[PDB]
């Protein structure tokens, strides 16, 4: 069975590649949203003040 | 310090192409599995 | 140990098809900051510079 | 073209179901490794 | 192979938890979303329409 | 009803501390694939 334990050790190498991309796309999404938050903070919300 | 617009999408579009690798590494994870 | 090794394949396909749920809301994330930065560029900036 | 209201919600919507579905991917992928 | 065995049970349980940090992300995400969406509906749509 | 600011900046600390924890997570797989 070395052969099919040797298979499933490089799944789950790949699967935690995947999941390693989901991590950078969800860095890259708070990297977004706070862009999205500062100008809103900086920009509309001073605005509406005034 | 918000991001100007070009930049914004040069994240937006790190973000996709990471999703497309993502999706790549299941593909090559299942066939692995289909191997077994 | 067939048994085993094949519950371990079954286990980490049920993995894989969580980490595509994720995938899926992930994209779906996407379209929703894209639609807040359209929305943005497209009413908000011009309204503060006129 | 920003997403009309109605249209964000549907995705937001979306969003949160596959979410849960995810959740429940795990919880079975859980379930078969304590069948080990 | 047991101990193989035990070695891949393992990891996938690790790869389960890294999953599930991602869903407990993905969830704060849609509240933050949400949250720059109440405001956009609430806040700036109003402003423009008067 | 929006988050006001110092609740929306509790919300990103926690995607990203979530985030983080998940990086241990593979990280810790990883590592037991290695011993294999």
């Amino acid at each position: 069975a070395r052969s099919d334990i040797e298979k499933l050790k490089e799944a789950i190498r790949d699967t935690n590649k995947a999941v390693q991309s989901v991590q950078s796309s969800i860095g890259n999404l708070i990297v977004a949203i706070k862009s999205v938050q500062d100008y809103v903070n900086k920009e509309i919300v001073p605005s509406i003040a005034r | 310090v918000a991001l100007d617009p070009f930049d914004f999408s040069i994240v937006l579009n790190k973000i996709k192409s990471q999703l497309e690798e993502s999706k790549e590494w299941i593909r090559r994870s299942n066939k692995i599995l289909d191997s077994i």
